[PDB]
């Protein structure tokens, strides 16, 4: 009984955490221990949290999936998520270019600049196949970061 | 509050629509519609028919209907269920209607299975939004969105209009039923 | 503590007696709505906020956009923030 | 200047017939000659009667229901 | 519902010394007044039970109403009842009848009976007191004439000078079944039969 005490209270406090960008939580999906917020206003994105840590996972089914870690991950709230929004939506777009590359593999091609903070782990710049955190380098000095990624990827 | 119904002829939609379902779960609607007619004849019509119903409700008042052939009075008792038990009135069947309202968005979907004693009956939908302006500005509004998700080839009783109404009408729709 | 205009509206169940049996009655389990008439914006309405502590068995916010649902007085706050931020970020969007 | 801001407000009026879609409109037009003498979504989901307001040249609250013209003095044309 | 009565002859001569001993022994008193009415069934052949108890009894809170009002008829409260003849041969212990409670709200009330093919019957204003010990209750009766039928207007008239006052303990056990409940409502009504036997003498009667 303390155990969905634990479990309930949690949710006690996201739900109020909820109410800016509508994680109304749909079960539609599962209800495993991990948890399914769901998104507004719009086979539909799934943002979640559990470990805790940040983590994204599109399913209807199951598709593509990838974690991270910004703050501490324990508290919120609402400001929180404000800072969520602003990754998870390159992120999509990430997923966006992820569609045109299953469809060359692939571009070196990034932003694509989009709001806002530079915090993210997501994190910004993304590459092809794996992200290139880097945009706060110069576009023309970006191919050179872009070469240090390169440099990343012999290893 | 203009309420809308539907009847339809395709059983079992609701639940493979509930998992497609994308918003909120609330409270489980629920009535019972019963048979009754009189153990002897004597009581024919009009004044004392052999007709007779009551309708529990789930929503809150628990008020019966006491019908003897557009007689409303509304009763919590169920102790008339016992009192009516003496001396009178046969049963043989009540085919109940289970069924599980949700909020949606602006509007409230509602939905209710005729989970028949008798197997079976037929699905009916029940709709309601706040249609504060003419309804009939506002019903075909309603309309657009039976497309989603969609509903095809049905049955159509759907009255313009506090969920008390519906009562009122369920012997109008028992009407649907009768044959 | 940042100065901000707002209108408490009280209205207590003993407001109103005529004996101590009334005031007797005044004291029960029954929600103790407040409502809460905070000005912010000069232009923009103001934000409604219910209070209804029930004794036992309590910050509904309403602004311009929708109302919520709270709890903690300090989600209260940081609601407000939301507003006293995105509204002036609504100013530079002109 | 102030009559293109004033077209605006001619704008939101064709948003009420929007709310139609969803007489008066002569007095709103009236009224228009009157001032030219001189988020919403949320606030459709409050209807789903509501509230809403536009912003410069002055505070005028886009009341709807029939619709109601409030405006800020505290005045509001019918 | 299964009521566990009891009866008491009061004499009008000393009535008013088993209030003033009550009012110091008991929860209450709380003003009683009520206006009873019968609907009759009225078909043939039998099997109709068409027993005494059989006919229906509408009961209906008349006291916090006014008196001037005259379309109390239906605007009032209004109940149902039924009471079934008491268990046979009991004695020393209380005897025990069925009762059921229904109520009904419209302004369709009377109406009813006559939609059931009853018709008018007999019917008597009772007014007195109730007492509380905590399930357990007890009240007073005094069965008044109503001044005309369906009316509200005092007098009332007594069936005689000197009418006695009814007394009548009773409780409410949830189901018969419960031989449990049966036990602890026998101990309550004993407890009370102890409690009030010093000034009266109440027994069990045959219904």
């Amino acid at each position: 009984i303390l155990n969905r005490l634990y479990f309930f209270c949690i949710q006690t406090q996201l739900l109020e955490v909820a109410q800016c960008a509508e994680l109304h939580a749909v079960q539609g999906y599962y209800s495993f221990p991990y948890l399914t917020f769901s998104k507004g206003k719009w086979w539909v994105l799934a943002y979640n949290v559990e470990s805790n840590s940040w983590s994204v996972r599109l399913l209807n089914a199951a598709g593509q999936t990838l974690y991270t870690q910004d703050v501490h991950t324990t508290k919120g709230t609402l400001s929180i998520e404000s800072f969520s929004r602003l990754s998870y939506l390159l992120e999509v777009q990430i997923l966006l270019f992820n569609v045109q590359t299953a469809c060359a593999a692939p571009e070196m091609h990034l932003i694509k600049m989009n709001k806002t903070a530079d915090l993210t782990a997501i994190l910004k710049r993304i590459l092809a196949i794996s992200r290139k955190k880097x945009x706060x380098x110069x576009x023309x000095x970006x191919x050179x970061x872009x070469x240090x990624x390169x440099x990343x990827x012999x290893x | 509050p203009v309420h809308g119904v539907i009847y339809y002829s395709s059983p079992s939609m609701a639940t493979f629509l509930s998992p497609a379902q994308d918003n909120l779960v609330r409270t489980y609607f629920a009535q019972h519609l019963k048979k009754w007619v009189v153990q002897y004849k004597l009581y024919r019509n009009a004044v004392t028919p052999k007709t007779l119903e009551f309708l529990k409700q789930n929503i809150n008042p628990s008020m019966l209907a006491c019908v003897d052939e557009a007689t409303m009075i509304d009763a919590e008792p169920e102790l008339e269920d016992i009192i009516v038990r003496t001396k009178l009135w046969n049963f043989r069947q009540s085919f109940t209607i289970e069924g599980s309202i949700y909020e949606v968005g602006s509007f409230k979907v509602a939905i209710a299975n005729v989970l028949q004693k008798s197997v079976w009956k037929g699905i009916l939908f029940h709709v309601t939004y706040d249609g504060t302006e003419s309804v009939d500005l506002a019903r075909p509004i309603i309309q657009e969105f039976f497309l989603k998700c969609f509903l095809q080839n049905n049955k159509s009783v759907t009255p313009v209009y506090l969920d008390s109404k519906l009562l009122l009408q369920l012997f109008k729709q028992r009407i649907d039923t009768v044959s | 503590q940042r100065d901000i205009s707002f209108k408490f509206m009280p209205n207590y169940p003993w407001e109103k007696a005529k004996d101590f049996l009334e005031l007797e009655n005044s004291l029960s389990i029954n929600r103790l709505s407040i409502s809460w008439r905070i000005m912010v914006s000069n232009f923009e309405p103001a934000i409604f906020i219910q209070h209804t502590p029930t004794l036992h068995g309590v910050w509904r916010c309403k602004d311009q956009y929708s109302s919520n649902q709270f709890s903690s007085l300090k989600n209260v706050c940081q609601y407000i923030e939301h507003h006293i931020n995105s509204l002036s970020r609504r100013s530079k969007k002109t | 200047m102030s009559l293109e801001e004033q077209r605006t407000r001619d704008e939101l009026k064709h948003k009420l017939l929007d709310l139609n879609q969803l007489t008066i409109c002569p007095s709103l037009l009236k009224l228009l000659h009157p001032e030219t003498g001189t988020v919403n979504s949320f606030y459709t989901h409050l209807k789903s009667s509501n509230d809403t307001e536009n912003n410069e040249t002055k505070s005028i609250n886009g009341k709807s229901a029939k619709e109601p013209h409030h405006s800020e003095h505290d005045n509001d044309n019918f | 519902m299964q009521e566990l009565y009891l009866l008491g002859v009061v004499p009008s001569r000393r009535f008013e010394a088993v209030v003033n001993s009550l009012s110091k022994t008991l929860d209450g008193p709380k003003t009683i007044l009520e206006f009873w009415v019968v609907y009759r069934p009225k078909d043939v052949p039998p099997n109709l039970p068409r027993q005494p108890d059989s006919w229906l009894r509408l009961c209906s809170n008349i006291e916090s109403h006014d008196e001037t009002d005259t379309e109390w008829s239906k605007n009032t409260q209004w109940s149902m009842y039924l009471e079934g003849n008491s268990e046979p041969k009991r004695e020393d212990k209380c005897g025990i009848r069925p009762v059921n409670r229904a109520k009904l709200t419209n302004g369709s009330v009377t109406e009813f009976v006559e939609k059931m093919g009853y018709e008018f019957s007999h019917e008597y204003i009772i007014q007195g007191l109730e007492y509380f010990f905590f399930d357990t209750t007890v009240r007073i009766y005094q069965t008044l004439i109503p001044s005309q039928q369906r009316s509200i207007k005092p007098p009332f008239h007594p069936m005689n000078e000197e009418q006695p006052w009814i007394l009548h303990v009773y409780t409410h056990v949830a189901d018969a079944s419960n031989q449990v409940a049966m036990a602890k409502a026998e101990a309550n009504l004993t407890k009370v039969k102890t409690l009030l036997s010093a000034f009266c003498d109440l027994k069990n009667v045959r219904l």
